[PDB]
């Protein structure tokens, strides 16, 4: 159990490297099928039967979206034969290929991907796994870039923080208000990909940071937004301060480094004569700020920490680089004149 | 824009290089500084002045880092400027020259309220 | 020719109604694995004369993976009859 | 700013530093001390222009307006420790460096070099002021009110972005307001139109038209502990002034539309004010005090020629320390009797007679008789807006008969007695209690004497 | 005390199944606070075989 | 008394005159390199 | 497709009031074989039959709004001074979104359909005055 | 009667106007994995026969 | 009892310690029946490190050094206030059962982490099990209500998942109800005149409601008697003996069972009942009220910063 705990984790990263490091479509078909392979395990550690009936929801939806890319190198196999990681010289196939694709990142349509999974996975302990899952489609969208249809990769952005964001004011469920906003910061990156397609990297490093420093926060107790209340004064209230900043931070506020992306990202967006554009995005997520908002403004104010039980004993969990995340997830807006040179 | 999967290439040694007492390298770690104070601060510690070998090698991390991360931030932009010149220097039918007129030539609007 | 547009008709065998649906989540597996074969001859018809004489070890691959895909899905539906008996698609409990 | 920001940051780790209840004295003494140093390189001359040093500073050149910026944190922890002392020394530390700590963005701000340093500094507060909102109020209704104080602030400021990005990468770029030489004029079109309102809408959403007004008695209503950022918001209410540095320039020449923000700002100034006659909590009875001859500077920045800009820098400091004093003899007399209806606070005069001053030379100041910075600044509004048709004199007359009934209705409610009740109410109007009460009109009525300081360009 | 108002009605109007803000509608369940098993429903009597005249 | 573990303690103190004085000579070098290319 | 948009933009301007609202009727009218009514139907399984009309029947519900979107427009061009305007094409958007008023009673719903129609109805016509273009490259 | 009503009918009408909108999409997604894979269908359709999707 | 991956993948605690010396013991009783006239007195022969029963100073009794603070902090229904068994309050002496649960389960989490560490026996005094018993005589007195007895009973099914059963349990040598003597003869001046309904209806809750775990694969020892007096010390100490290898699982149930492999029997108990603020993470109370479980917010949420003077003791610099 433990050794081959490692091996079955070890292969995960494995996997999306193939994806990365290819010069051909056989092999970034193999590179994310042996995800949808070593990710199920993972899935079941104490086999509970939501959890069994959860994988089996994440499973098939995995494996049409891998079917369907299939499908998508054969047919421009009849067409000129190249099979190097590069435009797809047919539109219909670029059409099956992006919006067969859209469902492993899930996008607007292709939809309870998100929510039914993440929810009620007795490991909330995480299920910070799934940013690799975020992170293997996005580098095969970087070459095959210059042959998209425009509308389609548009169409499926513009509808993903408008329904990302409405989706989870209905909630109480971290869990879910962690799932949702996941579709809307989908929702910035590939709104941006057709218009040079670096400055889509600074939002998904960024992404990575912000969400990844949010889960370890959370291991502590909390489950639900009640929960969320009896820690103030009991845990440690350091941690009710901690926690107020990263939201404040991931909202977009410029006095902190979650508004480092969209300052930068609109440099791009008009210089492109496109105005239209983002100013529907920029007033959408205004309301994914009242997820955090009416987040904050229940660990924040003592609202009733009762039924008196005390800790009087230490915490010894495992806060792994957690001292070095919210110090460059809050004070880096200064300092990146240029972070899109480094990774430019 | 060639000799690709570097992490800086050989063709960096001109430049400056970007040498210290400059205030980034200081504000790297600066965070950092901050950062291991609340390092202790998690934890119940309850010092706030703690175990300094922790709250050093925090100091260490960044500056050290952060200088071998700027070099190729000024490189990346040097390379920047010296394609587009380039570019400038070709084709002198897409970059005409100008006229010098003053303001003897101008009739403007003209809107008093 | 013909012979590609039969088969490319036969590619719907997917269609998505009846590839989770209705219960007896066994009929909706089945699609699964007859989605190979739709896909392992439409290459194999055109390697083939198309002398390649290389990328005809990959129709040999693509079925190596799908079982062993296949294989681990019909692992979980045990796991799903386990619990009940019966698999029955519209077993729903973790609403989204 | 050489280093006004670099003292003033040295301010907050002296306050964790220090030792027990040393905290407060602590933190008043070295605060005064930059009043010298603020006045001390600043005030220079003076025709055509002050470059300060770099791309940080503009020095403020023609508009001073920040000497007041740097009165308040010696001037607010005198005033909030009335009822801040019950709760942990960890959290008193805390109150003191935000406060410091929405000091530190304003004094960029104000100066700001450019147009996007302004934003960005512009938008930097917001975070400081929300949590004295949220937490340390009293009870409920803080809660709603820490979102209607965003989302009409936010919701306004983002349209900036889009503005600024687009001028940025247009006509050269925006980043000094001295390569402002070469401005395009401003045409009547289509998207013309949404380019000066996307621009404009977001100053309005801050010095309310009278229109979305709807959020400002709201977060002064409900208010923290002795009108402790209370005194903040009205500086922040007035530090959106930059439509003085846009709107100057860039796009100069649309007076085309501007007839929907007079028209709505001035019938909206001659109805604020006399909507508030009838209120019965006593904060909120200043509260639109500051609605009315706010929204006066509205219909004396989009009429320009100045003779205006004469008189709308002298009213941006009028009321700056006035309305402040009225919030501070408010956040006094709630200690003693713990309500603000104003029905409550009856049979006095006899109990305190030595704020009976205070009260008067306050109320004073609105009526504004003539020797004072107030109708110095009204009577250059007036003889300004005459000049744009004869009729505005009748509006704005009516401005000054309703606020003249208005003013002494809350003097007049203390002149009464037998007072009924209260076994308390005993102290006498203690020594903190007039000092944090002066220092206002010690300045006030002080400038009247040169007040060539306070004036434009012009 | 005196300070604000942390009433108790604030935790049970966020109080979690659905949180509904804007109707009340077909409600999920009380999730479990414990990991998530109820449905334990696994038995069966096993095969009667005679072996008899066979 | 004091009781740390005593093993790790120094480590620390130990890998940054490892990190620093590799740092120093690679920018002494570096500072030289310039005018060596230039 | 959008070559509906190019046999709606090209030829009329304004005037020929009926192939102006016969063309102007399709695209609306197809939106309301769209996702919504989509979902609904999956959603609700209708029935064997009645169901299925009851489903669509608000999507016939829903036809009528391009019926006359073009016919306020296409009247009032030409009876008052004879461009297309933004004022002229103003009028289109309130009482054709009064359609949706009229139906699902008012008083809440119906001026609030009128009102916000009539905010994105002239900046259509208002986009092309100016040329703006919404999707665009470089 | 009227600074309290007809300037807070027409604003705060949108929070109660999203939160509409917010219930439909919770309170209809209520499982039914028949009915996700129903709807993928729809989806896979209409970007063949709408626009620019094939062109 | 594991310490992490690294440690575990060397030496794993699973069996090369419990060489049969696992043997998990618990008593029963009724009250002044088996206190410690027979539990404590069996440690040795058989190397039982044996545990207290019960009190609200439990939480007081570990983390130090180590003196008992005193019961304002600790805010409980105070042993011997409830005895007034207040059917009218505010109150609450239901609250003294949240306590009376979290100090039981804290021995218990503490029990099965002394085992796999060292190897000895334990017995215990009254298991997690036992506190139902009190339910049946506390409802039928009217100083409890429903809407309160739900609770636990919801918290049953949540916090006990993992826990291995006892072995040889003992139901004490038991009298038929005696107990009215000996709760005034054995001093007790504020246990007192509180009649049958509580004495008769707890010991009917012995037999009815303790059966299951009684007809569990783990067999019991039970008497009836005044006491054992070398009558049931060395019947209870020789053939309980031989039921600890030969005569002592059926179903086997608790033996660090047959996941003892590196697996989870074998690390995932002995690494959750380590480092015990995970073992009560579920005893997070109500919805929000249930009207007797409560806290005001900020008085006495007051009373936990005089509670907090330096919130840890002692660490210094350097190190
Ligand atoms: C026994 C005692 C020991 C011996 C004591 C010494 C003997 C007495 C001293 C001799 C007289 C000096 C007194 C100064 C006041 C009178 C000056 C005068 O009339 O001629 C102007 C005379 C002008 O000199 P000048 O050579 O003719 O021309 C130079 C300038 O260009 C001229 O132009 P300007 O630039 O000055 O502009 C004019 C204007 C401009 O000045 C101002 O407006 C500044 C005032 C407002 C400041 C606002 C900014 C704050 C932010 O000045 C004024 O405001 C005049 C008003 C009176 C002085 C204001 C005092 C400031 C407070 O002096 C001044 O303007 C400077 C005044 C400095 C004030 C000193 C403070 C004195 C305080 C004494 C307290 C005594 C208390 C006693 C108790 C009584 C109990 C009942
Ligand atoms: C970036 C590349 C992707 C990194 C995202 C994290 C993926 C790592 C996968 C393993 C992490 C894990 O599972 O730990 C959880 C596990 C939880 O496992 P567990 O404790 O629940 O179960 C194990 C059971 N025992 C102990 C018995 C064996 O541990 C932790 O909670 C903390 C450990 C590390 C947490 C992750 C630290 C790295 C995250 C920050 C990355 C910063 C990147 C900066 C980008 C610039
Ligand atoms: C065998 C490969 C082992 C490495 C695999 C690493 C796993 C993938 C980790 C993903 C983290 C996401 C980081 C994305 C940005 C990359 C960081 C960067 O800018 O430096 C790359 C640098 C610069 O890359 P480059 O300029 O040489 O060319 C690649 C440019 N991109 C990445 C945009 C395609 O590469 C290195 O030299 C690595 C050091
Ligand atoms: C090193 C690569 C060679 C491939 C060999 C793969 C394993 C072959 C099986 C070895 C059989 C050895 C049997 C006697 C072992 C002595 C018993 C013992 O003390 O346990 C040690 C055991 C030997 O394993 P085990 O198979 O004997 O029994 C362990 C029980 N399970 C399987 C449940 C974990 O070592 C371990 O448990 C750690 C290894 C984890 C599981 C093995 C997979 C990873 C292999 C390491 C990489
Ligand atoms: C001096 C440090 C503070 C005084 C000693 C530490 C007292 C303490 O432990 O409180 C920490 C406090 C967190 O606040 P809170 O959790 O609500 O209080 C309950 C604490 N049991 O506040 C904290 O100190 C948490 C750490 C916050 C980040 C560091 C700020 C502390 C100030 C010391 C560092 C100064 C240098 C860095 C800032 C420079 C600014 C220019
Ligand atoms: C801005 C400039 C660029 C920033 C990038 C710099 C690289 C990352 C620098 C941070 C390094 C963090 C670190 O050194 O460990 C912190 C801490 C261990 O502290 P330690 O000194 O070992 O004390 C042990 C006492 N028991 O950690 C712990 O408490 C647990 C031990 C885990 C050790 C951390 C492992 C990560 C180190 C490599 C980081 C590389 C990936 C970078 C990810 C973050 C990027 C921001
Ligand atoms: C209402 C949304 C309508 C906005 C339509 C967009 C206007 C526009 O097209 O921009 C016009 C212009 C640049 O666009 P373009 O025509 O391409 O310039 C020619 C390039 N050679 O010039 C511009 O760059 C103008 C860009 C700034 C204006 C964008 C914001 C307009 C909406 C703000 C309204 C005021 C606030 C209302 C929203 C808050 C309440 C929700």
């Amino acid at each position: 159990n433990p050794i081959i705990f490692i091996i079955i984790l070890l292969t995960i990263m494995l996997g999306t490297i193939i994806v990365m490091i290819s010069s051909h479509w056989l092999l970034v078909w193999i590179g994310f099928e042996m995800n949808m392979l070593a990710i199920i395990p993972i899935m079941m550690k104490n086999h509970n039967p939501r959890a069994t009936e959860a994988s089996t929801k994440y499973f098939l939806t995995q494996s049409t979206a891998s079917m369907l890319l299939m499908m998508a190198v054969i047919i421009n196999l009849m067409f000129s034969g190249q099979w190097t990681v590069m435009k797809l010289f047919n539109p219909m196939a670029s059409m099956l290929m992006t919006m067969a694709l859209a469902m492993k990142l899930g996008m607007a349509p292709f939809h309870f991907w998100v929510p039914e999974v993440t929810q009620g996975i007795p490991l909330s302990s995480g299920l910070i796994l799934l940013t690799w899952q975020k992170l293997a489609p996005m580098s095969v969208l970087y070459q095959i870039f210059p042959s998209i249809n425009l509308n389609l990769i548009l169409t499926l952005s513009v509808l993903s923080i408008l329904i990302g964001g409405w989706g989870g004011l209905n909630q109480t469920q971290l869990r879910k208000i962690m799932a949702y906003s996941s579709i809307a910061h989908m929702g910035w990156m590939t709104a941006v990909l057709p218009y040079n397609p670096t400055m889509t990297l600074l939002n998904l490093i960024i992404y990575i940071i912000m969400t990844s420093t949010m889960f370890t926060m959370f291991m502590a107790n909390s489950t639900t937004t009640t929960l969320s209340l009896s820690h103030t004064w009991n845990k440690t209230p350091i941690m009710t301060v901690l926690i107020l900043a990263t939201l404040l931070s991931m909202g977009g506020l410029p006095p902190l480094s979650g508004f480092m992306p969209k300052w930068m990202i609109i440099q791009e967006m008009t210089k492109n004569n496109s105005i239209i554009l983002p100013t529907f995005m920029a007033i959408t997520a205004l309301l994914n700020l009242y997820f955090y908002m009416r987040l904050t403004y229940s660990t924040t104010l003592t609202m009733f920490p009762s039924t008196n039980n005390m800790k009087m004993k230490w915490q010894f969990p495992l806060m792994k680089k957690m001292t070095f995340l919210p110090t460059m997830v809050v004070l880096s807006t200064m300092m990146l004149p240029l972070t899109p040179m480094l990774s430019v | 824009g060639r000799a690709t999967f570097q992490f800086l290439p050989d063709e960096a040694r001109s430049l400056p290089p970007p040498k210290l007492t400059d205030p980034r390298l200081a504000f790297v770690g600066f965070l950092g500084y901050c950062s291991g104070l609340i390092d202790n601060a998690i934890r119940r510690r309850p010092v706030l002045l703690a175990g300094l070998h922790r709250q050093l090698l925090y100091i260490t991390s960044f500056v050290f880092v952060g200088y071998y991360l700027l070099k190729r931030q000024d490189y990346m932009y040097a390379v920047r400027d010296h394609d587009m010149f380039s570019y400038i220097k070709s084709h002198p039918e897409d970059f005409p020259e100008k006229d010098k007129k003053t303001y003897g030539e101008v009739f403007e609007e003209f809107h008093p309220v | 020719s013909m012979v590609y547009m039969n088969i490319m008709m036969a590619f719907t065998v997917s269609l998505v109604g009846l590839l989770m649906y209705r219960s007896h989540l066994m009929s909706s597996l089945l699609c699964l694995e007859g989605m190979m074969l739709s896909l392992f001859v439409m290459a194999a018809l055109t390697i083939l004369n198309s002398h390649f004489t290389l990328a005809s070890m990959m129709p040999i691959i693509l079925l190596v993976f799908a079982a062993c895909e296949a294989a681990l899905g019909l692992s979980l539906l045990v796991m799903v009859s386990n619990t009940y008996g019966t698999d029955y698609v519209q077993n729903l409990n973790l609403l989204q | 700013m050489l280093k006004y920001i670099i003292p003033t940051i040295m301010l907050m780790p002296l306050t964790w530093l220090s030792k027990n209840n040393m905290i407060w004295v602590n933190s008043t003494a070295h605060s005064l001390l930059i009043s010298f140093t603020s006045l001390l390189l600043m005030n220079q001359f003076g025709d055509n222009s002050l470059n300060f040093s770099l791309l940080f500073f503009s020095d403020s050149l023609s508009t001073p307006l920040l000497i007041l910026t740097m009165w308040l944190l010696p001037l607010m922890l005198m005033a909030s420790q009335h009822h801040l002392s019950k709760e942990n020394l960890t959290r008193k530390k805390l109150f003191i460096t935000m406060l410091i700590s929405l000091q530190l963005f304003l004094i960029m701000t104000f100066t700001a070099m450019e147009l996007i340093l302004f934003y960005i500094l512009f938008e930097a507060t917001l975070v400081p002021t929300l949590i004295i909102i949220t937490r340390w109020g009293n009870q409920t209704e803080r809660l709603n009110a820490g979102l209607y104080f965003l989302f009409y602030t936010l919701a306004g400021s983002l349209p900036l972005l889009v503005a600024l990005i687009y001028i940025q990468n247009t006509v050269g770029s925006l980043n000094f307001l001295m390569l402002q030489y070469w401005v395009q004029p401003v045409h009547n079109s289509w998207s013309n139109v949404f380019m000066w309102l996307a621009c404009m809408m977001a100053f309005m959403v801050k010095m309310p038209l009278y229109g979305l007004h709807l959020w400002l008695p709201k977060a002064h209503v409900e208010a923290p502990i002795a009108g402790s950022m209370v005194l903040a918001a009205v500086l922040l209410k007035l530090g959106g002034y930059g439509m003085l540095r846009i709107t100057l320039i860039l796009n100069p020449m649309t007076d085309f539309m501007a007839y929907p923000f007079i028209m709505l700002s001035l019938w909206g100034m001659i109805m604020t004010s006399s909507i508030c006659l009838r209120q019965t909590d006593l904060k909120s009875l200043i509260a639109y005090s500051s609605v009315s001859h706010m929204a006066l500077v509205i219909v004396a920045i989009l009429i320009q020629t100045p003779w205006s800009y004469m008189g709308a820098t002298a009213l941006m400091i009028a009321h700056g320390l006035t309305s402040s004093m009225l919030f501070c003899l408010a956040n006094s007399n709630y200690e003693r009797i713990h309500s603000r209806t104003m029905i409550l606070a009856r049979g006095l005069q006899t109990l305190l007679p030595l704020m009976a001053t205070w009260w008067l030379l306050a109320s004073l100041t609105n009526l504004a008789l003539p020797p004072t910075i107030n109708l110095i600044g009204e009577l250059f509004v007036v003889m300004s807006t005459f000049s744009w048709s004869n009729i505005t004199i009748i509006l704005m007359g009516v401005n000054m008969v309703i606020t003249a009934l208005y003013s002494l209705y809350m003097l007049i409610m203390t002149q009464r007695g037998k007072y009924t009740y209260h076994i308390n109410n005993i102290s006498p109007s203690f020594t903190r209690e007039n000092a944090l009460m002066s220092l206002h009109i010690l300045p006030l009525l002080l400038l009247t004497l040169n007040p060539k300081i306070i004036l434009g360009p012009l | 005390a005196r300070q604000w108002q942390p009433d108790v009605e604030w935790a049970e109007q966020y109080g979690g199944a659905v949180m509904y803000p804007t109707k009340e509608t077909a409600h999920w369940k009380p999730p479990p606070w414990n990991d998530v098993d109820p449905p334990k429903d696994t038995l069966v009597s096993n095969l009667t075989l005679n072996f008899g005249p066979q | 008394h004091g009781s740390p573990n005593w093993l790790k303690v120094g480590l620390t103190l130990g890998t940054s005159v490892f990190l620093w004085i590799y740092l120093i000579k690679q920018h002494n070098e570096d500072v030289l390199e310039y005018k060596r290319r230039n | 497709a959008k070559t509906v948009l190019r046999q709606y933009w090209d030829i009329p301007e304004g005037t020929e009031c009926h192939r102006k609202t016969y063309a102007t009727t399709s695209i609306g009218g197809a939106a309301g074989l769209v996702v919504s009514a989509y979902s609904v139907a999956l959603k609700t399984p209708t029935s064997f039959l009645e169901g299925v009309a009851r489903t669509g029947r608000y999507t016939f519900t829903a036809a009528a709004i391009g019926a006359i979107f073009g016919l306020t427009s296409c009247i009032s061009a030409q009876v008052r001074e004879k461009p297309d305007d933004p004022l002229n094409y103003l009028i289109g958007g309130c009482a054709g979104g009064l359609i949706l008023g009229a139906r699902t009673r008012s008083y809440g719903i119906g001026a609030a359909a009128c009102a916000y129609m009539g905010l994105t109805a002239a900046l259509v016509k208002m986009g092309q005055l100016e040329g703006w273009q919404v999707f665009a490259e470089p | 009667l009227l600074d309290l009503i007809w300037l807070e009918a027409i604003l705060p009408k949108t929070i109660s106007l999203a939160q509409m909108k917010a219930s439909t999409l919770v309170t209809n997604q209520k499982g039914l994995i028949k009915l996700y894979f129903l709807s993928f269908l729809i989806t896979i359709l209409i970007s063949m026969i709408l626009f620019n999707f094939h062109e | 009892l594991q310490y992490g991956p690294l440690a575990y993948i060397l030496g794993e605690k699973a069996t090369k310690k419990m060489t049969e010396k696992s043997k998990l013991i618990t008593v029963d009783g009724n009250i002044c029946s088996g206190k410690s006239k027979l539990a404590k007195e069996i440690a040795e022969k058989l190397g039982l490190k044996h545990f207290p029963e019960a009190g609200i100073h439990y939480v007081d009794s570990t983390t130090g050094d180590g003196k008992p603070l005193p019961v304002q902090f600790s805010g409980n229904c105070s042993l011997e206030k409830f005895y007034d068994d207040p059917k009218s309050n505010d109150g609450n002496s239901y609250r003294l059962q949240a306590w009376l649960y979290a100090s039981r389960l804290l021995q218990y989490a503490d029990a099965l982490e002394h085992l796999l560490s060292t190897g000895q026996g334990v017995v215990l005094e009254r298991s997690i099990y036992s506190d139902f018993v009190f339910l049946e005589a506390m409802y039928r007195q009217g100083f409890i209500r429903k809407q309160c007895v739900d609770h636990y009973n919801q918290v049953k099914k949540v916090t006990i998942c993992e826990y291995l059963p006892p072995h040889v349990v003992v139901y004490v040598d038991v009298p038929v109800p005696e107990v009215q003597s000996r709760i005034q003869k054995k001093g007790n001046p504020h246990e007192m005149k509180i009649t049958s309904a509580y004495l008769q209806d707890i010991e009917n809750a012995y037999k009815g409601t303790f059966l299951p775990e009684m007809s569990e694969k783990c067999e019991v020892l039970q008497y009836s008697a005044w006491e054992a007096q070398d009558a049931e010390k060395v019947v209870e100490d020789i053939e309980y003996l031989k039921y600890d290898k030969g005569p002592w699982l059926d179903q086997n149930d608790r033996n660090l069972h047959k996941l003892r492999m590196l697996v989870q029997d074998k690390l995932e108990v002995l690494n959750y009942t380590s480092i015990p603020v995970f073992l009560p993470e579920v005893t997070v109370g109500a919805h929000q009220s249930d009207q007797v479980f409560q806290e005001f917010t900020e008085l006495p949420g007051r009373k936990y910063r005089a509670g907090y003077n330096e919130d840890v003791g002692d660490k210094w610099i350097w190190l």
